[PDB]
RNA sequence: CAGGUGGGGAGUU
């Protein structure tokens, strides 16, 4: 249980902005409830003020988890190792890619999203930009990095790959 | 000078019915001895309007814009009473979990 | 806010403006300008109807207890003709972020009792 | 039986998804409006996309009954003596609509990790995972919880442990709370010496705790006289379920209110 | 007043 350092916060802010853009301020500031980020071991957890008040009494070694984890802080200060923040990032995702049922199973299994399996796109998704994969029922699926843009994806072969999967909802039970 | 005439018209309208005009009168520079009497009359009219609409399920929702305006602007007692009425209405709405088709439960709560 | 929406509406292409527009409804409670702005926001491609529109429309429904019935009917018809399948905008809905000032977690019942007799008919038609 | 998470999806939507997936599910009686009992399911229930997304959680009807008996309120401090396996905590969080503070305590770290994973899957954000003794929790960790959920494990040593946990829960329950100092005690067995004797011992130990009706529409009343052992008149308010009576796993549910 | 937390801070090895 440690307060997040300025360097650590700045390292994760860019990663959050890679998927949510400037919408991170919405979660950062909330007058309704002081829900902020906290660092427990290597797992950053977004918890409320009351949760921090309750987790204050809990011991740092004893407190295994609290709130929702945004990903373990690796040696190179990398994030998204945990997909528990997918629900939070779904409401603030700048780019959303809807995948049909053909690629829905491979996405759950962790396979990259193929061009033939891409149903709907935001039409303004840049290459190597953090986007959010979604299903036909407007349900979050996982994390996927798209290496191609809509301008080139409008005319592409079915066998081509568009978005490479990095996290999925199936990892919760896998 | 014509504020007492407006208050009398508001009281007559409230009796016939049984907010924006009352808020404007309350927020007027005169209201916000004669000024105190007009403020008391406006508060009584606002309380009567709140009591008349208290039976409605959406009473806290309707009074929410007035509560925000009152908070931004006797006045403390009226605001506290309005907040208590909104809290009671919200609790009643939360308890009334029946679907919109079963409007009898809402009417019974009303 | 209307000018900002018009600028963003330019072909081939704002949260503070959106927040200002949402918060300005309460002081308002001009109708044609508001209807045009709502139509432009609805006309935006996939920028709305992601469960956020219902939260925005909840304040509009609450503020619809006043003003002419024709304006209120047009505001209701704006969401009635919307392609979104959400139906809880006229009742309890999801959390009300963006300043809030409302239920986070009714109006038509009170709208039926109104000076204009057509208000009750419009509420019944909406229900 | 699977309990649908209201914080994730509606019961009707979950039923439609199950019908589309080819799982025959029906409502579990009238007491529970969200519990769905699956009779036939070609696809695996635990491997369903809705289950993975957290729409439904496999929980027993008897286990879900203690959550209904507790009846947690929004913006309230509810502490659970046994957080494992997490189904009761998820039901309490769903009832609270992600409001208030939920104190989830699990003495076993192995079960605590599973409970934390289930909480993350369900999406509960106001739940705190802690590993401390239930008896020492009221005095050493935190007390004054508005609601107490004592899902005591369910022979002489177990009864003594259950009595100790009940006393700690009563002490941890705040009688001055606005929502009321309600403590719900649940057991996994229908043993008289485990449920009725513990309730009588707890009532004698704490005069400020008075037995109240659990509010369950089904369940056998608590026994007042069993052979030479006689229980207090208020013990009849306890709800008892049997496999041959309620068609569910045997459990005993009791509700106590703290005055001082 | 008592308790929890406490590489947050101060001090010992």
């Amino acid at each position: 249980m440690r307060p997040l350092t300025h360097e650590e916060t700045k390292t994760f802010f860019e990663k959050l902005a890679q998927y949510i853009g400037k919408n991170i301020t919405h979660l950062i500031d909330r007058p309704d409830d002081p829900h902020c980020f906290r660092l427990q071991k290597d797992r950053v957890y977004y918890v409320s003020e009351r949760a921090m008040k309750m987790a204050t009494s809990v011991a740092r070694q004893n407190l295994m988890s609290l709130g929702i984890c945004f990903g373990k802080f690796t040696k190179t200060n990398k994030f998204r190792l945990h997909i528990t923040a997918l629900d939070y990032i779904a409401q603030y995702a700048r780019y959303k890619i809807w995948v049909k049922s053909n690629g829905e199973m491979p996405f759950l299994y962790g396979n990259h999203v193929l061009k033939a399996h891409v149903g709907r796109i935001t039409d303004d998704t840049p290459q190597h930009q953090g986007v959010v994969i979604y299903s036909m029922n407007d349900t979050p699926l996982g994390f996927g990095v798209t290496a191609r843009s809509t301008l080139e994806l409008r005319r592409l072969e079915p066998t081509a790959i568009v978005a490479f999967h990095q996290a999925d909802v199936g990892e919760y039970l896998r | 000078q014509l504020f007492p005439m407006r208050f009398h018209i508001i009281r007559s309208l409230i009796y016939l019915s049984r907010a924006p005009s009352l808020f404007e009168v309350l927020d007027s520079s005169y209201v916000s001895v004669y000024q105190d009497g007009l403020i008391d009359q406006l508060l009584e009219l606002l309380s009567e309007y709140y009591v008349l609409y208290a039976t409605d399920i959406s009473f806290p929702e309707l009074v929410i814009p007035a509560i925000v305006r009152s908070k931004r602007f006797g006045l403390l007692t009226l605001v506290n009473r309005l907040e208590q009425q909104s809290k009671f209405m919200t609790e009643k709405r939360n308890q009334q979990k029946f679907a919109p088709i079963d409007s009898d439960s809402v009417e019974q709560f009303a | 806010v209307s000018t900002a929406f018009e600028i963003a509406s330019a072909q081939g292409v704002l949260g503070l403006f959106v927040q200002r527009l949402y918060k300005i409804i309460f002081p308002f409670s001009e109708m044609e300008m508001l209807l045009k702005c709502f139509q432009v926001f609805f006309f935006k491609s996939k920028n709305i109807s992601s469960s956020r529109l219902s939260s925005f429309s909840k304040r509009l429904a609450i503020a619809s207890m006043q003003l002419p019935e024709h304006s209120a009917s047009a505001d209701l018809a704006l969401l009635k003709k919307l392609l979104s399948r959400y139906s809880k905008l006229s009742r309890l809905l999801t959390s009300e972020e963006q300043i809030g000032d409302g239920i986070y977690n009714y109006e038509p019942f009170l709208l039926k009792n109104h000076y204009s007799p057509a208000v009750s008919q419009s509420a019944k038609e909406l229900l | 039986t699977i309990r649908t998470n209201t914080l994730k999806t509606q019961r009707r939507e979950l039923a439609q998804a199950l019908i589309n997936r080819g799982v025959n599910l029906e409502p579990i009686g009238k007491w529970s409006k969200v519990g769905l009992q699956v009779f036939e399911s070609q696809v695996p229930i635990g491997a369903t996309p809705e289950y993975l997304a957290g729409h439904y959680i496999l929980q027993a009807a008897s286990s879900f009954l203690p959550v209904m008996a507790l009846a947690p309120q929004p913006n309230e401090r509810i502490l659970d003596m046994s957080s494992a396996p997490g189904g009761k905590v998820t039901y309490v969080a769903a009832l609270q609509k992600n409001t208030g503070i939920i104190f989830a305590n699990d003495s076993n770290k192995a079960r605590t990790k599973a409970l934390s994973a289930n909480i993350h899957r369900l999406g509960v954000r106001n739940a705190i995972v802690c590993n401390y003794d239930g008896r020492k929790f009221p005095n050493e960790v935190i007390g004054g919880f508005d609601r107490v959920l004592l899902d005591a494990p369910c022979f002489d040593t177990l009864s003594h442990l259950q009595r100790q946990l009940l006393l700690s829960a009563i002490d941890s329950v705040n009688a001055d709370s606005k929502t009321g100092g309600f403590i719900v005690y649940s057991t996994c067995s229908i043993t008289v010496d485990e449920d009725e004797a513990v309730i009588q011992y707890a009532l004698k130990k704490r005069p400020n705790v008075k037995l109240v009706s659990t509010g369950l529409e089904f369940g056998r009343e608590g026994f007042t006289r069993f052979r030479e052992k006689r229980f207090h008149p208020s013990l009849k308010l306890t709800r008892r379920y049997y496999p041959h009576v309620h068609n569910i796993d045997g459990f005993f549910v009791a509700k106590l209110k703290k005055i001082s």
